[PDB]
This record gives C-alpha cells, structure tokens and sequence, in this order.
C-alpha cells in the first residue's frame, strides 16, 4: 500500500483529483469547473496585491 | 529454492476437463501425502 | 511550573526598562528556559524512569 | 559411491549416502503422522506440519526464514499416515547452518501461543486448497470408511478443531512422537560420521494401538457431472511377502498411464471399462501398504449416469483375474512396470532420500535395488491370483464423489 | 569435499554430430534407469497464419501408431517393457522423449526413430484426434493462468508469429488436413534442426550408434526477429472470481548473458502463494508485503526467453480489490532494483539462482531435456561450473545496470482477465516504470 | 540496595498507586508495547482493561481510593515485562538482519 | 476458444519506426522517448520561464 | 439508519462534533481549544464589523 491513500491530508487529494474515476467521454464543456477554481484563486492573489495598495 | 507446478488460490474456479485424454492419470492408485514449505507451493499427491 | 513561574518573569522583565537589576534577571530566566526545555526536564523525565526500574 | 547406515543403541537410525554432488539433502523422517492422532487430537499433526519457522529456542520465527532464505535454502514437511518427514535442501557448504535450523524446528520448537493461535487460518487455507483435487475428498473418506481408528484419521484438520488446536497440543506431540526411537536421520552430499555424531549429541531425546480395519463407506453427494469413486478391501502389511503380489495385481489391472494421450492397451481394467462405456472416463488399481494393515482395489472416474456401469465393469475384471484369466505374459508385463516403476521412483535424489528414510522406519535397514527387484520377481502367478481372490472375497469399503444417483452401495454391487 | 570443488567434478556432456547433421548429446553416471530423447526447432513460431496449431496436432498423432507398428503396437511395447513415453511443444520447441530401463536404451532409441520418421497419421486417427484438441481448448479456456499467458504473448509480440497460440484457433483444428501436417513435417523435422538427446546408464558412444542405426534416414526457414509492442489486453470479466494479470518487458532472449543477471534479480523479488510457510518473515520484500496486506493469492517472476527477444516480469492472481496494489509493489521493486540493489540480498539472489539450478537438474528426465534444449538454444551444454562462474561476476553493480536496461522507462506488455476494474490504466503503469527522483 | 530509600519515596509522590494501578499500566503506548500488549492472556489482559477503566473513572471524579486499596510498593509486579522484554528483543533481530 | 483471440491492427496508429514487424522496436526505443520527453522538457522550459 | 450519518455534510459534523468517541476523564484544560474557535471566530465578525469603518 501507498502514501496516498494512506496519509490523512493526500488521501483526500488522492480520492478528489487523482484517482477520481471520470467519464472516458466527458467534453470541452466539462474544463469550466476547473477554469472556475483557476479564476477564483486569480482573483484572491490579484486582489491581495491589489489590496495591499488600495 | 525452486516454485511449484502450480500456483495455489482459494476461491478460484478449477479447470474442467472434457475428454478421455485429459482425464487419465487423475484416478489415484497409492495412499495421500501432504507437504507444506518455506519456499515450495504446497500440493498433495496420490 | 518553573518554566511556566519563568516565563512569567520573562513577561515582566520584557515590560521592563533595559537597566539594573533587570537585565540580569533577563539573562538568567532566559538562561533557565532554554536549559529547562533543552537539559532539566530530558534529564529528570530518564531519573524519573531509573526511579521506577526502567 | 554407496550407502552407509547406523541404528544407535537409543533406536535412532542414520543413513547417508556421501556422493560429492553440489546440493546436499538432508531428512529427519518421524513416525508421527496422522495415524497417532485420537478423537481428542485430531488435526494437531497438520497444525504441526503447518508449524515449522515458528520460533524455536535457538532460533527466532524470523531467523529461520530469512536464515535459511539467505543461503538459498528450502525446508519442507511431508506428512503420510503413518509418518512425518522434516527435509533440508541446499549447496553443501551450508549443510550445517541448515542442519541446526532442522534441530530447532524438530527438537526444540516453543509453539508460542500467540504465534500458534496466528497459525489457526492457515489450517483452513491448505486444507481449502488440498480440498480442491477431489482425490484428496475420496483417498481421506476412502479410509475413514475403511477403518476404525489409526489409518482412518485424515492427514487435514477436521473443520470442527480449527481454530482450536491449542499450544499444549502440539508440545504433547511432539514430546510423545518425537523420540530417539521413532526417527531416521538421512542425507546426502555429508559424510557419515559427522551425520552420526549430529545425532549423538543432538537428537538423542528420550522415548514417548493397532489399526483395525472396519470396512464401510461414505458418499459426498455434490452434484459434479463427474463421479469419483473408489472401492478397495483389506490388502497386506508392507513388509511381507503379501503386499509384493498385491503391487504386481496393481500393475496387471492397470496403475495409471505411460503414453501421453495414449488408450492404454495393455491395462487390463482401462480395457475392460472402455468395451462397455465410451464416453469421458479413468480407471486405476488403487494399492495403500501400511506397517498394521493394507487397501487394495480400484479408482473409477466416470460420468454420473456411468459410474454403475464402470464400477461394476472394473470389479468384474479383478474377478476374472481372481477366477484364473491371467497369462505369464501379463505377469511379466506387469512386473516389468513396477521393476521400472520402482527404480524410476528412486532416479532423483529427492525420491531416494524418501525411500532410505522410508525404509528405515518401517523396517530395520536399507535394502538395495537390487533385492527389490529379485524380490518382484520371486511373486510367482499363484500370488497374484491369491491377491485378486482376497479382493473378491474381502469385507469391502468404499467411497465416493458427484453426483452419485446412479453410483452404487457396497451391497448393489 | 567443498561446493567450488564439487562443480569440478560433475559429469560432462559429450557432443557428437551425424552425416546428416543431428547431434548426438549425452551424459553418463551408473544409473539404472535412463532418459532419452529428440529436441526439435519447430513450433508456434515457425508456423504461419494457415497452418498455427500443426505443431500441436502432430503431438497428438505422434504415439497413435507408425508404418512399422500400427496404431495401439507403439503404445503396446512402451507399456509392456516398462517404459514411459511423453511429448511437449513450446512456442520454439517440440520435443518427444521415453524413460526406460537402462538395458532397454537400443529399443528405447528404436521406438523415437519410429515416432518421428514413420509417423502414421492417419485419416481416421486426424477426425478423432480432431475434436480431442477442440475439446482441450475448451478445457483450457477454464485455465485463466494460460488465458493471460497467451494474451500477454498476443499483445507483446502482435502482428508476427510469436503472437500466436502453441494450440491454434478453433477455425485450423477444424480445418487442417493431412496434407498441412505432412508438409509441416517434411520442413520442419530435419536432422540440423533436431539433437538426439540422452541421461543415465549409457555409454556414449553407444548411443550414437543406435542414433545412425535409425535416425540416418532423417534429412537435411529462418525465424524473422520479432517486434515487441508495449500493449494491454484487458479481457474483462467480472463474472470470475479472482483477476489473473500478466506484465513484462522485452527481455533478452536466450543467448544473451544478461540472462543470468537477470535470473538473479527475479530471484531477489522471487515468489509467493499463500501456502508459503514464511509470510511476514520472508526475505523478499513484494512476498512480505503481499502476506501482511493479503494482496495476492499468488505470484512470480518469470523472464520467458525467445530466439531474439522474450518476456520478463510478473504474472499474479488476486482479489479484484488488490490489482492496483500489487501492480505498485511490483513495480516498486523493479524500480528499487535497477535504482538501488544491495550487495547483501543480491548475494541471496545469487544463492537463490545457484540453489535453483543445481537441484532443478535432479534425475535423468530433466538433465535428458536440460541437454536437449541447451544444444537448440545456446548450440551447446553450459557445465554447471560456467554457470556458477557468471553468477559470482553478478555484484550490486551489475543487478542495477542489467535490470535498468530492461525495466526502467521501458513500455511494458500488460495482460488483464477477470474482474480486472481495478486493474490501472496503461499511463499510470507506463509511468510507474520510473522514479522522480534516480 | 540504598536508593531503596528513594524509589519507594518516589512511588508514592508519582501516586499512580492511589488510582489502583500497577506500573506497566502507566507506560505509553508504543508500537512495541501494543505488540507486548496483544500478546497478553485473558486475565491479565482483562485486568490491564479493568485497573485503567477503575482510574479513568476516578480521574474523571477527581477522586482517588480509599489508602487500604491503594497499590502497594511491593505488591507491585512487573506484569508486562516479558512480553516486551521480547517484543523489543525480536525487532532488533530484524533491525540487525537489515543490516 | 481464447486462442481465436487476434489483436487488431494498428498500423494506423504506429510511428513509422515500429511499424516493420520483422524488426525489433529496441533499435527506435531510445529515439521515441527522446522525442516525446524533448516536448515535455521543452514545455517545462517555456512555463519556467 | 439515521440522516446525520447519511447525509455527506452531516456525516462530518456527526463523526467530529455529535458521536466523536471522546475519553470520559479529560478535564478543564480540554476546554480550551474550544475556546480558541470560539476565539477566532469571535475575532473574525468583530474584526469584519470594524473593517466595515476603518
Ligand atoms: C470572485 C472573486 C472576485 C471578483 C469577481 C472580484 C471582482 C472585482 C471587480 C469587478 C473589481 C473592479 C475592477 C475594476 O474595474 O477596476 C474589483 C476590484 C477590486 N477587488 Fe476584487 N474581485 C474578487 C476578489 C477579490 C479579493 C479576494 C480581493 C482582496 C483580497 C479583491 C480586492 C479588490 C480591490 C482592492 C479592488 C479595487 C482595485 C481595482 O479596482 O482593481 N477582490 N474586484
Ligand atoms: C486571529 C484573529 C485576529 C487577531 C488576533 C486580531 C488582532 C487584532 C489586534 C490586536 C488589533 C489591534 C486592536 C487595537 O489595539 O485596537 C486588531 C485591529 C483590527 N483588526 Fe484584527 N485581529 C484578528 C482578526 C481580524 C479580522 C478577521 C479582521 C477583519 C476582517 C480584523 C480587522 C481588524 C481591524 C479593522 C482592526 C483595526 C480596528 C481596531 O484597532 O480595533 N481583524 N486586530
Ligand atoms: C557586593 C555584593 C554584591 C551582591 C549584590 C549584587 C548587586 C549589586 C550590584 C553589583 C553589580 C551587578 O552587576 C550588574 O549586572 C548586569 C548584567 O550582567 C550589568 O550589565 C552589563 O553586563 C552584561 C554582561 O553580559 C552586558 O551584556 C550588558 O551590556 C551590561 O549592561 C550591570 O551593568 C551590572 O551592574
Ligand atoms: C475536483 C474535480 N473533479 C472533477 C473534474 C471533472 C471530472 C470529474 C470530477 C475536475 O476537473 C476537477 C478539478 C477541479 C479543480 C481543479 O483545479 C482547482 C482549482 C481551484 C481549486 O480551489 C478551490 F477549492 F476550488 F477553490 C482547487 C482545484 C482541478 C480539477
Ligand atoms: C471538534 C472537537 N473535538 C474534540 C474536542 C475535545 C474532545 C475530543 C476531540 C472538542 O472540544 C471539539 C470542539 C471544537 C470546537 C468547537 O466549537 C467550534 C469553534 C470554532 C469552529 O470553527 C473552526 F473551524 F474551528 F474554526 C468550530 C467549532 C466545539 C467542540
Ligand atoms: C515531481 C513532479 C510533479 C509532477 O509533475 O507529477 C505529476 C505528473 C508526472 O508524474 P507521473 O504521474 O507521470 O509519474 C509518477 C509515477 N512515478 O505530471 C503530469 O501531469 C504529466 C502528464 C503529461
């Protein structure tokens, strides 16, 4: 057995985002979660940094 | 030091036999032995 | 408790002006910080074991 | 190269063969196989031979493996009926390393009881997987049928008693049946007297009923499309002059193959099944030899709906043989077998080492190929027709397999 | 009397050749009882699309009579002089041999010569031994350790004739007539091609005059290399209750001398079932960890040599919760292998491997074949003292050189069947063939 | 032999006596001592499971036994030891085997 | 039977190196991975960058 | 069988809050990691209220 599926913390990233089974099938249209999450942390930093002058 | 004849696994579906040629040498002719090891997979004879 | 009754005096110390008798005083409670942390309490945790035969 | 041999006053027996071969095997042969178990034991000699690498006084549960691994080593337990065999491979120069590891897992095992409860599923798990060739269900209800006490235990754990086969138990055994008296300390590739003075110093351990044949039968009613069977009646002692006319009535009827695929033309009963019944089948003379007692008979394999007709068509033949229908050339043919047979047998070193130990158990001392053979040869026809009369008439007992809707009882026969 | 000694003084195999060009090979020690045989170069390979599985019909029609003694006589005067007749093919090699008594060789030999050359094939022993082979593939459809074999075989080397079964489809056994065998024969069965092989009770030099007495008459096709194709063949089928899996790489193939090294380190990794008496305490550490976890039922090692090429890795058999765990601690250990092998557990191997060999080679049957076989393979017998000479020059060093080059950032062949759902996708098993980190 | 004085002073300031418990309830639960302790039979396992429920309960009162109850300096054996003397003795085999 | 079981052709899927059966893949197994990790490296590059 | 160990949010909240096996003997000083969210989130809204004008 592995560290991944043992440790506390990697085992919810390893269930979540690595060995999550996914559709073989799933489209374009299934990255804007993704995309989503990616916004949300360009608009945290950009904001800080933003905000450490506003 | 050498790996048996064959490899050993419970709940494993056995393998069939459907003809004379197959079938002889199955009927036992001499009293059981049972041998059980370190190394070697453990098999009983005739 | 000696090193809880020491970290109070470093707190009061620390409110004090940096002359006579309190730097002193500073040195030796923080002396006897680190020594409690680092030497007295291993030492006294293994006679506390020999005590008991183990 | 020839063997050498020496009984102790003590009763232990040491014979080795030194022949300068790189592999060096050695075997301590015990007679504590199921045999000498009771109704309050049972199972405890296959707990035990699941038990060796267990820790030892000398020696850690973990120092046997990895010690022994180390070297490139093996160690094997083999058990019979009536013995145990404790058997050590490896390249000579770590004969003795070896050797001490064989003494501890013999002499001085502590059978802890956190270890030997660790042990208990391993019980099932080889008795699982012996129970999956269906010759190990009949050969074992073969002789429970057959006997009232000593033979008729199984060499595998009744399933009542795993789980529950308790540290006091396997001490009991070993301290009862692991004596001076009772072993034979065999080898190859070591010299004689450094095997000797092993068992002087080390395996001088001081000392610690007869089987009555009953004749009855039990039937594993489980629905295969296949019907194992077997029927056998009491045979003769090994040892006695008897029991070599019995192996040469064996190989007369027929004992298993020798051509790949082949229709066997010369097996008197594979002939005598195949003139009746032309579907999917195996028939072979059944011959056990035991030092109290004997079974002699035959193993039909057969469809469900067949198995009377293949039963009966066998049985019909062993008594045309016990009527008189038997010629010279059947006789020697038959010998030729089990003289090639035999031989054949003690070819590999493995096989010898098993026939020295063996030997040295059930009789006095080692007798060469050679007087075997004569010995085949001195059965004259008489005895095998004497053999095949005691089958006819003998108290039977039988076993069976499948589904037995058209298998018969001893008394439909 | 010492083990370095011991290997000294080992009896030799003599060589000898025929006009026609069959070896004549053998080895001697007082024995009463003998084997004797015929190695041949022919086998799934060697047969094209057409006619796959010919090889394999032949075998079966091998002992069913000849033109000097038709149908049961053979079998009869095998059976009546004690002797024990049998035949195998390989993917490479057929090969027929009879262990007699030792006095019995000059016949023994005789009934070969008969076998081979004389072969009755006829019309309807081909019909019956016809439904005989239909029924065994059957048989060995219920076999999952063969079923994953031959689709690792299938997978690895697709597209050439290493991809094919010893046995052939279904569709040639119901088709292939007695013309197909008779012309297999005659280009296959020739004496260069073919070594007379011998252990026991004998002299030499006699057995190569019984070799002239009956196989002159013997007369006198290239093997293209075959591709290998880092694949996966999944056969899913839940409705079975344990997965079988099959992976390797590209070995080597039989003349190669990283063989031995090779040999070495699949000794380290070894073999496991769960009848094996060491469990926690065993020294390989994939056996360890599959007792402990229960991963497995069983597995082992193999490295399978071809001509130029082969199959090295791992075949095992578990629960269908297991196979991503056990594919990780596998190829975590080829990984620890090629990246960071020990002296001390290489010096097992080696033990392992020396041990392995020395009493494989117990008896006249196995040394009969070892002698058969070395002669086809390598064109010669390797003494035990040479093997025992490559084995020592094995250190540390080498064990991670040799496994690195077949093993590490190489694309395996994966073979799945069963409930294989768990069993991990080609990328994630391509990318555990190396470490971020050597 | 003269810190005799002391230990058995020592006993009694530590106090886990006073709680009905024997010194080899008090060690820390290390993965030797889990071993050592699986490998405890039924009765002193069960006594081990007793003596800790008894001073867990106190603990949680605040309390401590009656001073008749309370364990005695040389009532007090050593229970644990040859289970752990081994454990310990074992895994350095191993340790020393990895080497 | 199992053994009716063929795998299908890929010769449109193959590099051009690995699509002569009679040649071993070996020969090419270094320069494919060269490649194919020469893109991964390269991309490591520009996004380090 | 119950909605607080069904349901995927309540499942947390019943294993870390409601049925979280916790000894029968932990005293006073227990208390105070309670007390530190209690803290922190006491922190947090004042903090957020102040934000709001400062
Ligand atoms: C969903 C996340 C967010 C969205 C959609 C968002 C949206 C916006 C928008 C539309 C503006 C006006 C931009 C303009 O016209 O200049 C803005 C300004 C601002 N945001 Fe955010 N914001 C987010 C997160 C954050 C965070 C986390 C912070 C600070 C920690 C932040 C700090 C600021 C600051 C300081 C400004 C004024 C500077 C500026 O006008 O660019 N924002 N935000
Ligand atoms: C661990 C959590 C926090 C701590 C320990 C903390 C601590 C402090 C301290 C010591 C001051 C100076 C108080 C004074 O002398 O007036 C302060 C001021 C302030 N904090 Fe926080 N704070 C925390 C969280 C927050 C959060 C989450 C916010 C806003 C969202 C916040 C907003 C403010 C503001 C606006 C002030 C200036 C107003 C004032 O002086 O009271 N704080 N904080
Ligand atoms: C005659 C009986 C004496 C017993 C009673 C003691 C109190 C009487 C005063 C005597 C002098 C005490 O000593 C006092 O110690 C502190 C701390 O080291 C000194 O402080 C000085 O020394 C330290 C030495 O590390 C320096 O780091 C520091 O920069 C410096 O300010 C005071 O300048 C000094 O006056
Ligand atoms: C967690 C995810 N689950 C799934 C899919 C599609 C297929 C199946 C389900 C995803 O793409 C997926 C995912 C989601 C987000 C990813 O990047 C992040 C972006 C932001 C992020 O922070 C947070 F928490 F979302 F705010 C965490 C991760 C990367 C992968
Ligand atoms: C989650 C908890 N676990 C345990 C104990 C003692 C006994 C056993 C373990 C607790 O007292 C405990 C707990 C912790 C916090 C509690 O109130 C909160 C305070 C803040 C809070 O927010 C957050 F996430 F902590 F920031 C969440 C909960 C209430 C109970
Ligand atoms: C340390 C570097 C971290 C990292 O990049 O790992 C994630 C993977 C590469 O690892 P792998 O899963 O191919 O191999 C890990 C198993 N050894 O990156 C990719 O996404 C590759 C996809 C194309």
């Amino acid at each position: 057995t592995n560290i991944r599926k043992s440790h506390p913390l990697m085992k919810i990233v390893n269930n979540a985002f690595i060995d999550l089974p996914a559709p073989s099938n799933i489209s374009s249209w299934w990255n804007f979660g993704s995309l989503l999450g990616i916004c949300l942390i360009l608009q945290i930093l950009t904001g800080l940094f933003l905000a450490m002058h506003y | 030091a050498v790996p048996a004849t064959s490899e050993s696994p419970v709940l494993d579906l056995k393998r069939s036999v459907l003809c004379r040629e197959s079938l002889r040498g199955q009927a036992a002719g001499r009293p059981l032995v049972a041998s059980v090891s370190l190394n070697v997979p453990a098999s009983v004879r005739y | 408790w000696a090193l809880v009754a020491d970290l109070l005096t470093l707190t009061w110390i620390g409110g004090q002006p940096v002359e006579h008798p309190y730097i002193t005083i500073g040195q030796l409670a923080s002396v006897l910080y680190f020594l409690l942390i680092l030497v007295l309490m291993p030492t006294a945790g293994t006679i506390e074991n020999k005590l008991l035969k183990w | 190269q020839d063997l050498e041999f020496t009984r102790l006053p003590n009763g232990l027996v040491i014979a080795s063969l030194e022949n300068y071969a790189p592999a060096s095997r050695i075997g301590l042969f015990i007679k504590a196989g199921s045999r000498y178990e009771n109704s309050n034991n049972l199972g405890t000699s296959h707990l035990l031979r699941l038990a060796s690498s267990l820790t030892t006084k000398g020696a850690s549960s973990f120092k046997i493996t990895r010690g022994i691994e180390a070297v490139g080593g093996k160690l094997s337990v083999t058990s019979t009926r009536e013995n145990m065999a404790y058997t050590v491979e490896c390249l000579r120069d770590d004969v003795d390393i070896l050797m001490e590891f064989l003494l501890n897992v013999t002499t001085a095992p502590e059978f802890r009881r956190w270890e030997v409860a660790a042990l208990q599923p391993q019980l099932r798990i080889d008795k699982a997987v012996a129970l999956q060739n269906p010759q190990a269900h009949v050969i074992e209800n073969l002789h429970a049928a057959a006997y009232r006490n000593a033979l008729a235990n199984s060499l595998y754990c009744p399933d009542y008693r795993i789980g529950k086969v308790t540290p006091v138990e396997l001490h009991d055994y070993v301290q009862n049946h692991f004596t001076s008296a009772r072993m034979a300390l065999i080898g190859l590739g070591v010299s004689h007297p450094v095997l000797k003075q092993v068992a002087e110093q080390f395996l001088n351990i001081r000392g610690g009923a007869k089987a009555k044949y009953h004749g009855g039968e039990i039937r594993e009613q489980n629905g295969d499309s296949l019907v194992h069977a077997a029927l056998v009646a009491e045979s003769a002692a090994i040892g006695s002059a008897e029991a070599n006319a019995f192996s040469v009535l064996q190989h007369v009827l027929g004992a298993g193959p020798h051509v790949k695929r082949g229709s066997n033309a010369t097996s008197s009963l594979y002939q005598a099944v195949a003139k009746g019944v032309h579907q999917p089948f195996d028939v072979s003379a059944f011959n056990a030899s035991y030092s109290d007692s004997g079974l002699f008979g035959f193993y039909t394999i057969s469809q469900a709906a067949s198995a009377g007709d293949v039963i009966k068509a066998a049985y019909n033949q062993v008594k045309t043989i016990a009527q008189g229908n038997l010629s010279n050339p059947d006789v020697q043919a038959a010998k030729n077998k089990l003289k090639a047979g035999y031989l054949m047998s003690v070819e590999s070193s493995e096989g010898f080492l098993d026939e020295v130990g063996s030997q040295a158990l059930a009789a006095g001392s080692y007798t060469p190929p050679s007087t075997v053979l004569q010995q085949i040869d001195a059965v004259a026809d008489a005895d095998v027709i004497n053999a095949a009369k005691k089958f006819v008439s003998g108290r039977k007992s039988m076993a069976a397999s499948g589904n037995l809707g058209h298998t018969p009882f001893i008394d439909e026969l | 009397a010492t083990y370095a000694q011991a290997l000294q003084s080992v009896p030799e195999t003599q060589v000898s050749q025929l006009d026609n060009g069959l070896r004549v090979a053998s080895e001697q020690s007082s024995q009463p009882t003998c084997t004797v045989g015929v190695w041949i170069d022919a086998g799934s390979r060697y047969e094209s699309e057409k006619n796959n599985g010919a090889g394999y019909f032949v075998e079966h029609l091998a002992f069913k009579g000849t033109k000097n003694r038709p149908g049961n006589a053979l079998e009869k005067e095998v059976e009546s002089m004690g002797a024990h007749l049998n035949a195998y093919s390989t993917r490479e090699h057929t090969a027929y041999y009879i262990k007699a008594l030792s006095k019995d060789l000059p016949k023994a030999v005789e009934l070969l010569a008969d076998i081979v050359q004389n072969c009755s094939l006829e019309d309807s022993q081909i019909e019956k031994e016809r439904d005989v082979i239909l029924q065994e593939l059957q048989e060995n459809d219920t076999s999952m350790r063969d079923v994953v074999f031959n689709y690792l075989h299938a997978t690895a080397f697709q597209g050439t004739p290493l991809a094919q079964s010893v046995e052939g489809p279904s569709e040639n056994v119901r088709k292939l007539s007695r013309a197909d065998l008779t012309e297999y024969l005659s280009r296959h069965y020739k004496a260069p091609r073919m070594v007379l092989a011998a252990a026991g009770g004998l002299e030499h030099r006699q057995l190569l005059d019984l070799a002239q007495k009956h196989f002159s008459g013997l007369s006198g096709p290239t093997l293209s290399p075959c591709r290998f194709t880092g694949s996966q063949i999944c056969h899913r089928e839940d409705g079975l209750p344990l997965a079988h899996v099959a992976i390797a790489v590209e070995g080597p193939g039989w003349a190669h001398p990283d063989n031995v090294a090779l040999q070495v380190a699949n000794a380290i990794i070894g073999h496991y079932d769960c009848t094996y008496g060491g469990g926690a305490h065993l020294s390989s550490p994939l056996a360890s960890i599959a007792a402990t976890n229960k991963l497995c039922q069983s597995f082992q090692t193999f490295n399978i040599c071809y001509a130029d090429t082969g199959l090295l890795g791992a075949h095992f058999v578990c629960d269908h919760m297991s196979i991503d765990d056990m594919m990780f601690v596998l190829q975590g250990q080829w990984m620890r292998l090629c990246t960071s092998a020990t002296e001390s557990e290489v010096l097992r191997g080696k033990n392992l491997l020396r041990n392995a060999l020395v009493s494989h080679l117990d008896g006249t049957t196995p040394v009969c074949e070892d002698i058969g076989r070395s002669l086809l393979t390598y064109g010669r017998r390797i003494p035990l003292a040479e093997w025992e000479s490559r084995i020592a020059e094995v250190d540390a060093r080498v064990v991670r050189e040799v496994c690195s080059k077949y093993f590490y950032d190489q694309c395996p062949a994966v073979a799945g069947f069963g409930p294989i759902e768990q069993l991990p996708d080609y990328n994630r098993i391509r990318s555990g063939m190396f470490w971020l980190r050597f | 032999r003269w810190l005799e004085g002391i230990r058995k002073w020592y006993y009694n300031a530590a106090g886990f006596n006073k709680l009905g418990l024997m010194r080899d309830d008090t060690i820390h639960e290390n993965d030797d001592v889990k071993e050592a302790i699986r490998r405890l039979p039924e009765n002193l396992y069960n006594d081990r499971v007793f003596r800790i429920k008894r001073a867990l309960d106190l603990s949680m009162r605040q309390q401590i036994l009656p001073k008749e109850q309370w364990t005695k300096y040389e009532e007090d054996k050593s229970y644990l030891e040859p289970y752990l003397k081994e454990v310990i003795r074992e895994r350095k085999e191993r340790e020393e085997w990895a080497k | 039977s199992h053994t009716d079981i063929k795998v299908p052709d890929f010769s449109d899927y193959r590099r051009p190196e690995v699509l002569d059966s009679t040649k071993s893949s070996k020969e090419s197994s270094e320069a494919r991975k060269g490649f194919s990790y020469l893109v991964t490296a390269t991309t490591t590059v520009g996004v380090a960058y």
